RNA sequence: AAUUCUUGGACCGGCGCAAGACGGACCAGAGCGAAAGCAUUUGCCAAGAAUGUUUUCAUUAAUCAAGAACGAAAGUCGGAGGUUCGAAGACGAUCAGAUACCGUCGUAGUUCCGACCAUAAACGAUGCCGACCGGCGAUGCGGCGGCGUUAUUCCCAUGACCCGCCGGGCAGCUUCCGGGAAACCAAAGUCUUUGGGUUCCGGGGGGAGUAUGGUUGCAAAGCUGAAACUUAAAGGAAUUGA
């Protein structure tokens, strides 16, 4: 194809493309409010953590770091947050 | 073996492989067990085991990677022992031992933000243990003997929410959390526990000071409930006075008079408030409201029972007291409900409640 | 490594024009590329273009009209004196009718015919015909 | 591509367009600076501090929340290490390789990888000398390299 | 066929023992390594590309005279070892002859440790870094999303398949991208419409990688390296014949 709008690409094209090769680069990661059932409180965790985030005063382990995204513990309500 | 310099830097590299994908999970408690059994000196074994002893029983809840599953009889047992070795050393040495200066070492944990909530890290183990036990009861065949074999551990759980209750060096005002955890193992307790230590005629049967220390725990509700009423109505959060008073109402029932109880229900105004509340309390309300008319029935009021127990039994969802019932509508939410299902022994019986709406009418 | 940015930008336009593409995204945007493309537009070889700000070196999307035979660069930037602009425009451009040598002078970035008129020599950037 | 390898890896961080701070974040400029001080005091490098902050607290950049960069904050208060924390890691690596090579003298691969690491030390060391964050006397030589931590 | 081995029991079958090599099939247009090269199990030691990242420093980079590390095989010196194979040798055949191919033995060597050596059709006969320019289906490593099948029965959650996407890597098929003397090549393209950066290096065929000096080596030999003289061709791809 000759005629393609490189200025107005539909958002499925940009979500497909590598994060650096979009028309303006943006992170694939996000922040999410994760709370364990026992406690009352919501602690901010990064998607691709790479540290073992703990609930206050060493209550329990909250997320496990892996190659890509972090494994959140089984029995934890996570709400990814937007700005 | 040296100057707590080779036990604060081997306790700072075995609680560092915690949660990690190559955890080991099992033989990490062994290396936290082989920094106390090869700790045989003062302030190197017989002083500061406390900081290790927090992370020897915290290492036993992490053995299970899931929080929907229960500790095995083996794991459950050893963590009822290791919570008590904590209390062998924190009773007969009255002081704080994750800070609050005495000499120099191995106490004095000031550099670490607050040596007070790492100190308040014992109430959150006996609270985590209080909730951990409930899963042991939720995953047993309740018509099997294996239910009774597990309810024999209820004399051992009620003990530690009492041994770490008397302990008043909080750091009234901030202790009320262990008060609710204590009263929660007293609110559904029956007549012959609460009566047949008052009812053994108080003469030369029960009138010595510590023979009348089995007479502590009939009305433990009188003392500890008002403390979770008029410190908590002064303090920040809500949960431990809504829950506190319904345990009180339910315990002014089935072994005490109606008039004493029904007043408390109308004082707090939970007839027209428990709508914006969370479900975990919204069932304790239903449990209370049902026991009201059941104990009104017990004394004689056989039409006051009727007009109160209508809106509960009217529904096909009369399992707002117990293990939930039938057909589909969002399965993922119905797995957020099997972790709500209240414990079998506590349950108001249903062939007993249908026999008060065809016996009052 | 990427030594010359204008060199990349003009090769990108040239490749896209041959292949018959209608617009092309030349990446590492710079003052020299934009000032080159304005001159190229004012004679009417390219269309209107739109420069895209990420908080870095920007991008440019150039709307291409099929009236561009070649857009090349001369590296290094040789110091073209005014009298020698004849022998340059003799051996670079197709004929004495059309085609332009754009060169960066004291005044600003402008083509050989303007620089000849203003009476200024300068450093050569490239050519377009 | 990579300096001392044939690889051509395209895999790094991609900052968002918006340099603004998010609404949810209640930590202030001075609150983050106070925690940056405490983390560095405990004994931690600018790389680890930034990781621990944005994993646990939710701080995309210190540069967007505060005004300044982490090392810039540390070396104002005076907590910054003497030689930089990238030249430190290259030297410590060279020490560990050279110690392994002392015992395993038949390791010709370890010998070759030591030449690449020490070449990269020399290369980065002189950059810092021109910028004047090392005294011009400064000389990495293997005999008195193990003593530099 | 003979040389050779054997009734002082060879070859063959059985049970043991010792030695020194080598790691079959699985093993692929698969993987790793700067190249040479690298395969039984397990442990220890240090290193590494790729992916992932809303961490950090902020031009620290690309290619390189001098100088330097590694460099199959054969070869050299000293020590240990010598099962198999085997330059020279010794014979047995073959042939007109056979100093060869074929056979029976067989020394240096083949293996390990410590010192030299520095060349190979060391090959992709194809410097390294960067950009742009078609399509398609697989494949190895990492990440991401997704019907369903299956193992942990107790399934959350992990592996094995299944269907796509993104980034690096070994390759493949296809085409009037384009190039080329053609063979062929997504580079060997973007080249008379000739300039992104930089190192090495060729100038008709022989003489000749020869002589001479200098330099490295214990030696073999390596690196640098002409001239007189001789000659109209030598050569590369492709076509038709024989």
């Amino acid at each position: 194809p000759l005629a393609k709008d490189l200025l107005h690409p539909s958002p499925e094209e940009e979500k497909r493309k590598h994060k650096k090769k979009r028309l303006v680069q943006s992170p694939n990661s996000y922040f999410m409010d994760v709370k364990c059932p026992g406690c009352y409180k919501i602690t901010t965790v990064f998607s691709h953590a790479q540290t073992v985030v703990l609930c206050v005063g060493c209550s329990t382990v909250l997320c496990q770091p892996t190659g890509g995204k972090a494994r959140l513990t089984e029995g934890c309500s996570f709400r990814r947050k937007q700005h | 073996e040296i100057t707590h310099a080779v036990v604060i830097k081997k306790l700072n590299e075995i609680l560092q492989a915690r949660g990690k994908k190559g955890t080991d999970r099992a033989a990490q408690i062994e290396l936290l067990q082989l920094l106390v059994q090869i700790a045989s000196e003062n302030n190197l074994g017989e002083g500061v085991i406390v900081k290790i002893k927090f992370n020897i029983i915290a290492s036993l809840y992490d053995y299970n990677p899931n929080l929907a599953t229960y500790m095995k009889p083996e794991m459950w047992q050893k963590c009822l022992d290791c919570i008590n070795e904590l209390m062998d050393i924190l009773f007969a040495n009255p002081n704080i031992f994750v800070g609050e200066n005495i000499l120099e070492e191995s106490e004095n944990l000031q550099n670490v933000d607050q040596p007070l909530r790492v100190r308040g890290c014992i109430l959150t183990l006996v609270e985590r243990m209080d909730e951990e036990f409930t899963k042991i009861m939720q995953n047993t065949d309740p018509h099997s003997q294996e239910y009774v074999e597990h309810l024999k551990d209820e004399a051992q759980v009620c003990a530690i929410i009492e041994r770490v209750q008397r302990y008043l060096e909080e750091k009234t005002e901030e202790i009320c959390r262990v008060y609710l955890r204590r009263i929660l193992h007293t609110y559904y307790k029956f007549d012959y526990k609460a009566h047949q230590r008052q009812l053994t005629p108080p003469e030369g049967s029960s009138k010595s000071e510590q023979d009348q220390a089995e007479n502590e725990g009939e009305d433990s509700a009188v003392l500890m409930e008002r403390l979770c009423k008029y410190i908590y109505a002064k303090d920040r959060t809500d949960r431990i006075r809504t829950c506190a008073i319904l345990c009180h109402i339910y315990h002014h029932a089935l072994h005490s008079r109606w008039y004493q109880a029904r007043d408390l229900m109308l004082m707090s105004h939970l007839q027209d408030n428990i709508q914006h509340a969370d479900p975990p309390v919204q069932i304790l309300y239903n449990r209370t409201m049902v026991q009201l008319g059941i104990c009104a029935f017990r004394q004689g009021l056989t039409k006051d029972a009727h007009n109160a127990l209508l809106d509960i039994q009217s529904s096909g969802r009369a399992k707002e007291l117990l293990g939930q019932g039938l057909l589909l509508r969002s399965l993922q939410e119905r797995n957020q409900e099997q972790e709500k299902v209240e414990r079998r022994r506590q349950e108001p019986f249903h062939l007993h409640i249908n026999l008060e709406l065809l016996e009052c009418v | 490594v990427r030594m010359n940015v204008l060199a990349d930008a003009l090769k990108s336009i040239n490749n896209a024009e041959k292949r018959g593409k209608r617009q092309v995204l030349i990446r590492p945007c710079s003052k020299v590329i934009v000032r080159f493309l304005t001159v190229m537009m004012k004679h009417g070889y390219i269309g209107e273009f739109e420069i895209i700000d990420d908080h870095r070196a920007g991008k440019i999307v150039v709307n291409l009209t099929g009236r561009l035979n070649k857009c090349g660069v001369i590296s290094p930037r040789f110091d073209v004196q005014l009298k020698d602009l004849e022998k340059w425009q003799n051996n670079l451009l197709p004929s004495r009718q059309f085609g332009f040598i754009v060169l960066t002078t004291s005044a600003g970035i402008m083509d050989h015919e303007e620089a000849r008129r203003k009476h200024t020599g300068g450093k050569i950037l490239g050519f377009f015909f | 591509g990579r300096m001392h390898a044939p690889g051509k890896g395209l895999s790094q961080s991609a900052l968002p367009y918006r340099r603004s701070v998010p609404t949810w974040l209640k930590l202030t400029s001075d609150d983050v600076k106070e925690q940056i001080y405490k983390l560095a005091k405990k004994g931690l490098t600018p790389s680890q501090i930034g990781v621990i902050l944005r994993d646990s607290h939710g701080v995309a950049q210190v540069r967007f929340v505060t005004g300044n960069k982490i090392l810039r904050i540390l070396k104002s208060k005076g907590l910054a290490p003497d030689l930089p924390e990238d030249l430190y890691h290259l030297i410590k690596k060279a020490v560990a390789v050279r110690k392994h090579l002392e015992r395993n003298r038949k390791d010709k691969d370890a010998k070759f990888r030591l030449i690449l690491i020490e070449s990269r030390i020399h290369r980065l060391a002189r950059y810092y000398k021109t910028k004047r964050v090392l005294p011009p006397n400064w000389k990495y030589e293997s005999s008195t390299a193990s003593a530099l931590v």
